[PDB]
This record gives structure tokens, sequence and C-alpha cells, in this order.
RNA sequence: CCCGCAGAAGAAGCACCGGCUAACUCCGUGCCAGCAGCCGCGGUAAUACGGAGGGUGCAAGCGUUAAUCGGAAUUACUGGGCGUAAAGCGCACGCAGGCGGUUUGUUAAGUCAGAUGUGAAAUCCCCGGGCUCAACCUGGGAACUGCAUCUGAUACUGGCAAGCUUGAGUCUCGUAGAGGGGGGUAGAAUUCCAGGUGUAGCGGUGAAAUGCGUAGAGAUCUGGAGGAAUACCGGUGGCGAAGGCGGCCCCCUGGACGAAGACUGACGCUCAGGUGCGAAAGCGUGGGGAGCAAACAGGAUUAGAUACCCUGGUAGUCCACGCCGUAAACGAUGUCGACUUGGAGGUUGUGCCCUUGAGGCGUGGCUUCCGGAGCUAACGCGUUAAGUCGACCGCCUGGGGAGUACGGCCGCAAGGUUAAAACUCAAAUGAAUUGACGGGGGCCCGCACAAGCGGUGGAGCAUGUGGUUUAAUUCGAUGCAACGCGAAGAACCUUACCUGGUCUUGACAUCCACGGAAGUUUUCAGAGAUGAGAAUGUGCCUUCGGGAACCGUGAGACAGGUGCUGCAUGGCUGUCGUCAGCUCGUGUUGUGAAAUGUUGGGUUAAGUCCCGCAACGAGCGCAACCCUUAUCCUUUGUUGCCAGCGGUCCGGCCGGGAACUCAAAGGAGACUGCCAGUGAUAAACUGGAGGAAGGUGGGGAUGACGUCAAGUCAUCAUGGCCCUUACGACCAGGGCUACACACGUGCUACAAUGGCGCAUACAAAGAGAAGCGACCUCGCGAGAGCAAGCGGACCUCAUAAAGUGCGUCGUAGUCCGGAUUGGAGUCUGCAACUCGACUCCAUGAAGUCGGAAUCGCUAGUAAUCGUGGAUCAGAAUGCCACGGUGAAUAC
């Protein structure tokens, strides 16, 4: 939080433009994984997913702390772990956005 | 075994002398051991006025004088009477005439010599160490220092072979010359030999 | 049993107190004494030994030893095991024995319910009761887990009778197969032997020799004789109970698998003992004998080499018939059977669709690797289990002793088989983790090697160490990481040692008393320490009968020690190593030791950087921030400077100037910032550009966690212990410098890109007041006399040397080399003998480029030249700094 706005508006340039560079890169890096997270803040509610595999180190964690998840297993995975098991295809595109366009739906729903 | 005082290569960059003055080739000798002198006198007289350290200087052949300890009232008793014992003692095995300033240190668990001295004391009577000497380095910790690391050799405990401990929190870059690092010793002979302290502190950042 | 009398009065110990296990300190002793059930204590600071205090427990007892059970689920019926820990026979047929599919009837053995008798009493248990309670006695009940009989119940099990088909087995037909025995047989090679040819080697080894060959080998061709083995096919292929089984052909013969049916109708599963089989080596009788080859022979290798290597070579292996019966006879996994998610091959039958085209879809046998649930100590097993059960057998019960002895059985024999005990040790094992190591592997680095340059070791000399001698040749360091080291400087001093002379509350400190200033000046005996004297001063505050100073005597607490212990310490140091690593938190995996992170693809000087990845972060490190060197700018211009101009005794000597050098503070500048290529669009490497400098520009400081119980108790501090009319103190002379020896570290050499003389050029940095010391003067010179000047860009040290030019020298032990000695002198300093530095003259050795082995160095470095400094009165070739000249080589 601090990089994203310091880039900016804020503090980017008090330096060498190389070595002040690479605080910049360290911001996408942040921005780059950490960047969907930063909102949410404490602990999740639920945790959709699109694979099993893929992401087998979700329902070891996310089923551990007992996080509800949602998973599209393929026909090559395991749903051992996942609490709503979705029979369906992680490798496919349409069909993904379509299970994401389905979640899409009542989400935007919920928000009460 | 090899490490530079840490409170040596840094006179200059950070850490100004503690004695300033001039001098010439016939002199400078003479002048040496008599403001070690006043040292030897200091050290051995207050103990108990927690004392860090006594900042020489002469000017113009009347040797001005600072206390740098933690009770400036506990130097000087009630009234401040009891220093100017102390002021004329002191010129007398200079050879010139004092004023003795002093300097009362704001943050006592903060200077090296001074946390190092109470580890000694703790130490010297008998104390468990580990018990004053993780306390001593959590106390620091949180009135404000970026890192402390406090370090006893002898034969702590008791023992029968000597060992070193030490112990360490936050950053203590003894190779960053840009560092603030308070340093001292104050070493522990107790009833059974002499033990020892090393503290670094990493109290400032420029 | 009851009552009265007397008084606190007649009555408290034993073990242990390190963990086990309740309860600890002190002293004594020093791997001794001793304790002890176990694990273990005892090396001068023992909670464990002996005493002491105190504590803990139990109590008229307490402990010790002995004995049984427990703990021990280490004999496991309850309630153990067997892939590797102890342990599945090597394998098979199979009698006794155990166990047995499914249906109905029957019987009533087992089983089961009720009853009956017997199950002696006391004892054990339950409610009581009786001795004041208790123990003890005792009433009544329960129970005495049982056995026999009567009466039944009939599920399950058994007997018996009758079935039934899944289990099991027979037949019909094919299919595949190194299954087994016998009897032929073919090609290739091996050696042999006879001929032809033809000629000096052949064979062999790391390199050789043994051996074979001019009575002609080896080579090549032709041919014959033999013996044993079957290339290629050949394959984590096949076949067999297991051992094991491989060219082709034929005869004899076992097992397996599949089809659609047929048929008996539980005929089963296993099995101590028993019988049979059963690699290799070996045994016996008799045949064979090419190759291979125990044993042995010879040659080598080695320190030795009854081996590893080489040339040969007997038995043996090969065949027949007997024998032996053991093997890591090992998927280390007993046999039979049921069941329990998948994936991919292989091999061999068979049904169907399209063989419509190497196919596609089923259904069976066998087999190979990886894997899930689950299981196991983990490692791994995983539908062919080590999973889930059931039947039967074998086998285990610490290690060694010992698979042995004894006896039995077997054997021609070697031996096999069945198989103990005493005694002895508290361990022996299994799997797995972290490191370390490897004459294991891969990758990467450093003057580590290689390529060069120049030294070492040979010589003399200076210096340090071992050895040796000594009155003493102090003490310490003494693998790299001691050895020109502590020592940045021993004639005296230093000095710690030696002989002799002496002192002892003292040479140095605090504290007490008196006489008395402190100090000043001076003689004899004496090596000196001291002893014995002779004069002068009488001084600061007045409590003033004294101060406070300072000298002496006197008293005692003490003082003093460079005395032993760096393995009781602190502090400081070397070092692996400027090596790039070392760790932690949080989370995850694992029962756990731990792991991951920190690995990996690349990349770099670097766990530096990017990316990926059960990791996300962090600390200490690397780098950076500090010094200095390289280019440039702003201020200032002296004691330093001299450009353009005046004067010039042309020399910054004088005005004078403020540009340049330079001096010094403060800024700029190098960041892979720009360009192209290569590269995963990444980091990054490569080359160019500008630039003084280009890839951390050069050099330095800064040395991680730890290792070495590495140094140092003598710099210092220091617990201990230690000595104290001495291991402390003061003095003189001596040693620390000794010299049959040996080593390390340097200096100068052996010469001609060099020595010598004359002329002559260019440096840096530094040092200076009981100091550095011009000018001038005398001496061959070392230096002496006088002596401005400078605590210092101004004075002095101070004259850079190699260089350069000119003459000279002629390969010599020479004008090389300069030691050793001779006399003769100078300075320092009380003092130059032991033992200084330098100068004059004479003297002129060894030595001619140095064995094995060996060290340093990657550019202004190596090499070579000279200068200053510290240490110090005096004393460098040692150490530390400075500038000059100026390379070779890295594939």
């Amino acid at each position: 939080k601090d990089l994203e706005t310091q880039s900016q508006d804020g503090t980017f340039d008090k330096l060498t433009k190389k070595e002040a560079l690479m605080r910049t890169r360290e911001l996408e890096k942040l921005e780059n994984s950490l960047g969907g997270i930063k909102d949410m803040g404490g602990l999740p509610d639920a945790l959709f997913v699109i694979d099993a595999d893929h992401e087998h180190i979700a329902i070891k964690e996310a089923n551990n702390l007992g996080i509800p998840v949602f998973a599209i297993v393929d026909t090559n995975s395991d749903p051992d772990g996942v609490d709503f098991v979705i029979p369906g295809n992680d490798d496919a595109i349409r069909a993904v956005t379509l299970y994401l366009g389905a979640v899409a739906a009542t989400v935007r729903e919920g928000r009460s | 075994g090899q490490k530079v005082h840490p409170n040596g290569i840094r006179l200059g960059i950070v850490k100004p002398w503690n004695s300033t003055w001039f001098a010439n080739t016939k002199e400078f000798a003479d002048n040496l051991d008599s403001d070690f002198k006043v040292r030897q006198y200091l050290t051995k007289e207050l103990a108990k006025a927690s004392v860090s350290r006594i900042v020489i200087e002469r000017p113009a052949k009347s040797i001005r004088v600072t206390i740098h300890t933690a009770r400036p009232g506990i130097v000087i008793g009630k009234k401040g009477e009891d220093v100017e014992k102390l002021r004329k003692v002191v010129a007398d095995i200079a050879g010139v005439p004092a004023q003795i300033n002093i300097a009362e240190v704001r943050k006592p668990e903060l200077d090296a010599k001074l946390v190092a001295d109470s580890i000694t004391s703790q130490l010297e009577r008998r104390v468990m160490f580990r018990r004053a000497m993780k306390r001593a380095v959590q106390n620091a910790m949180r009135l404000g220092a970026k890192g402390i690391k406090v370090e006893v050799s002898g034969r702590l405990g008791g023992a029968e072979i000597a060992r070193t401990e030490w112990y360490r929190e936050g950053r203590v870059p003894l190779h960053t010359l840009r560092a603030d690092i308070d340093y001292n010793t104050s070493e522990a002979h107790t009833t059974y030999g002499v033990i020892g302290v090393k503290v670094w502190i990493f109290k400032g950042e420029i």
C-alpha cells in the first residue's frame, strides 16, 4: 500500500532513477501476486476456485481454517477436500467464464 | 576475536572523540596520562551516578570537564555543593583551573555503558544472568532502539569451562559505516573469576 | 477388669537426601580413600566418597541379603511375532492329525436352559454380633468358577441317511513353451599335428622379465584329429516345484492354458513323522582331457608379497553309474482360499464388429514398473500385498559362548543333522536425520596448476630457532597458522638468569607515635649497596601544649612476586578466509531426529539478481555509505607559483601579477545511464560511442556463525593455589652475543645490457628543540672548531640512485667478489674487554649461477635502483613508508 500510492503521486524519485526503479518493480512485484488480496483484510468467508489439482495447495489450506471452497474439478482431479464439488472442466475457457459468469450472477445479488 | 572496535572506525564518521584538544610532541604524552588520571579518578568514585562517558577539553590551558551520567543530582548530592569538592580535586592532578560541566543522559537504559553497567552489578551479585540479560535486551528494545546485541563472556553461572552467550534484536549492521552504534564493556569480576559484557546498540540512523 | 497414691516424671530410633525417588549445603580428602540396584561418581571448587548442619521417610522398629509373584503384553488362552530387527524348512508328494461348500430329514454326542445330588469344616467375601478398639473369635448368607444324573431346547457343530451343484477332478479339440531323458547331427573358433610358402622376431606388461624361436616360430594357405560351448535370434521374453533350463533334427515323456459342451457329484485345504528331488564345490570307480584352471613352478611388484600382474600347469570341470544334501538354495516374503479404487507395457489363447487399411470393442492365463485406501519402526508393499480375513504347518524369544560341545541319527570321506550349559558383556541389532569423510560423481572458484618472469636450496656474510656447552647462556611463541617471532632496536641500564656483596613492615601504598622543616653543601673506608661523619636552612596557619608538608627510627595489619596453571577466566590475536556462506520467525511436511525456505534454469566477483517453486519474510554477511588515487569546476594565494609585461648582480633575484603547477576545503563526474546483438518477452553477458575513468576504474580499511579446550597469567586484569629475615628487595662484575653441529629468514656475490674514473640529468614522502644543524674553516676521510637559521610550503636533514656521455677494462678466478685479519683513528656514552657504529691504509677467502626438492608474482605488478621513518645516547642487510626505471606470460 506504500508503494502503490508513492509511485504516482508520492515517494518514487528522491533517489537515483535506476535505484528508485527497483522499488517500482517491487510495487509491480507486489502488485503482480499479492495485488488481488489488498482489499481483503482479516480472513475469508468463501474461496471459490477453478481447479482442484493445479491449486491443490488451496484445498489442503482452505479446508484447514474451514473457509468454504467451491471447486470445478476436472474429471482428472481429486475432490476429497473440496466442500461443494462441482463436476466440470478446468481446461476450458468458454466454460470457465461461464462458471465465473455463473457465480458472477448471484454474487451480484448478495451484496445487500 | 578479530572484529574491530565498533566504536573505533566510527570516529569522525559519526562518533565524535572523547577528548578534544591540541598539543605538540613535547607535551602530548604529558597530557595523556593526566587526562587519563582524571578518567581513573571519576571512574572509581562515581559508580553510583551511572557514568557513561567523561568529555575532556583543554581550552587555553584551563581544563573543562563534562560528566555523562544518569543522575545529575546524585553526582552533586544536594545544592550541588558536593561536586565542588569534585571540581577542584580534578584540576589539581590536572594542573589548570576547571569548570566541570555535566550532561544528563536522557534514555538511561539506552547508552551502552549504562546498560552494560547494569548488567555487571546484577551479574556481580550472584543473580541469574539470563533473567537479567534478556530482560536487559527487551528493555531498551520497546523503549525504541532499532537493535540491541548483548554478549557475556566468562564462567557464567559459576561454570567450570568458559563459554560465551549472546543475543540479538532488530538490526546491528556492523559494516555499515553510516550507522550509530553505541558500545562499551564494563567487566564483572565476581567471587568466581571475571566475566565480561559487550553490548551493541543501533541507537541511531545516520 | 475396677479404684487410690507418686511425678513429668520410668520409655526414640534407622535408613536415605545426583536422576531413578521423598529430601542439600559446608568442610576434609585429590582416579587416593571409598561408594554402588541401575545409569555411574572420585584428576585440588564432589549436592554421589568421610565428617558436619539441616532435611526426608518410616517408627519400637529400620534396613541389608535371601525367596515368589508383580512390573514383563520379554512364553502373549486372555494378550507377542516371522520382507530388513530374533525368526518362513531350499522345494515337492503325502499317512496320522486339524479344518471343511450347499439342501432336507433325522439323531441329541458337543452346546444350551431348569432341576437334583455331591462340592467336609476353617479359610475368602457380605450384613451382624462378641472381647473398651483392633488384631482375634464368632452366628447366618453367599460363594466353592466343578463333577454325575433326570427333564427337556435343536439354532450352530458332529454322527447317519438321501441329495445338489459353484469347490475338485475326467473326457472332446486345439495352442504356446531354453520342461525332462535318450539317440544323431551342423557351423564357428581353440589348441594340436603333418605339408607349402617364407623370415627374424613372437608373446607379454603400467614398463619388463619369465617363456617360445635360425633344429626355423609367430604370419599365411591346405588338410586332418579331437574335445567342450552354442554368437546373431536373445527380449525387467518363455518353461519348470524348486535346483534349474538355450544351435538343428527325430523318438520317448511331464505340466500349463483356452473354447463350447459333456460327466462324476465335495471325491476337498494342509500336513509332524515318512518318501523323493535338490547349483556349486567335493568323494568313489571307470572313460575323456581342446580351453579354463585350484595346488604348484618360474618372472615380476613390494618395505615383505606364501597375493593383486605375466608365462606355464596338476586335480577339476566333460560322460556314465553311485555319493554328498549343503548355498545370500533370496521376490531374504510358508500353502490354500475369499475380498479390496487405477495407470502403462509385455507374452500367450479366444468371441465379435469393417480384414472394410499397420485397426476398434470384449473375454481368460502369466508377467514388468509406477502408484491410491490402507498397512509398517521407517524404508517400502500395494488385486501376483507386507491390505482385509479364514484353514494348516514351520519357526522366534538379549549379545557372545555356538550353530559349538556332548550323545543320537546319516555319511567311503569331507562332513550334515538334532542341539545345550557354564562363564561373560549391558548391550547386539533396524530403518531413518544432520554432518564429516570417500584412492565415488558432476559443477564452480583462488599465482592452485599450466605459460612465463625471478628467486630458494649450493657461497660468504647478517639474523632467529633446535642441539650442544655454560656460573648463567632468563622467559615465552616452536604443523600451513613458530623460526628478522613478543624484541619499534640486550656494553651499563634494559634484566626477568648467573657468582659474589647485602637488605628485610621494606624500593613502591594506607594507617600510629615522637625527634625534627623540606631542601642546601661536603670527607674517609668501600666495587657499589651502604656504613661513619661535618656544616646550613627553621619555611607557609596559629586552635597556637601544633599544623599540613618531607627525612629517620620504632610497631604491626600488610607490602611485594615477570611465582605454577592460557585445560578456571576477561581482554586482545592468528586462522580456515574477504572464503560466501550462517541462521531465525511465521506456515507446511514428517510419529520424530529434522526438512523446506537456503533447491532448481540461468547469471554474477557474491545464497548478487530475475524467474519458478509450500513457501512468505527477516537478521548477520556480499555490495553500498569512510580513506585515498585518476578528469574537471567555485572560493583563497602564503613561507608555494611565474603566464603576459617593466628592472635585472637573469637567479622568480626585485616589482608585480593571480592565470598555470601546486596546496587545501567544498562540488561535479561512471549509473550497464546510451546503442546493437545474444538471452525465456528476465536477470545478464558481449562489442561499439562519448568519456579522464566502463562493467564493484585501481589500492585500502571493514573479517559473518563458528573451528583450532590454537597464542598470551611476562602489557594488563584475574579466581585458584603458592612464597614471604624470601621464589620479595638494593648493588658490582658477567651472561642474554656462548659453538664439533642442523634448520628457517635475509644481504652481497660469482661479473662485460658489468666494475672504474671524470663530466652530467631527473624523485617522492617524511623528520626536527638537554632537536635538526647551513655558511665558513682544518683533516685523506670518519668528523672537530665556530655557528646564523628553523617547534617548521619559509631554516636544516639533503648531495636521489639506477640513467646519460667519454675514456678505460678483455673472459681472467681478472680493476670480478668482498669476507677474514693487521695496524691506525673518529664519535657516542660513566664506561666500547667481554660485545658497538663509522673512517684510513694494507689484507684479499670462499665463490664461476647452485641435487632432490622449492617459493613469489597477473601491471605501473615482477624485477632492479635509491630515499625517509619509527625504535633509540649510541647503534639495520630486520620492519615500515616513499618515489624512479620498467617487463614476460595466461593455450
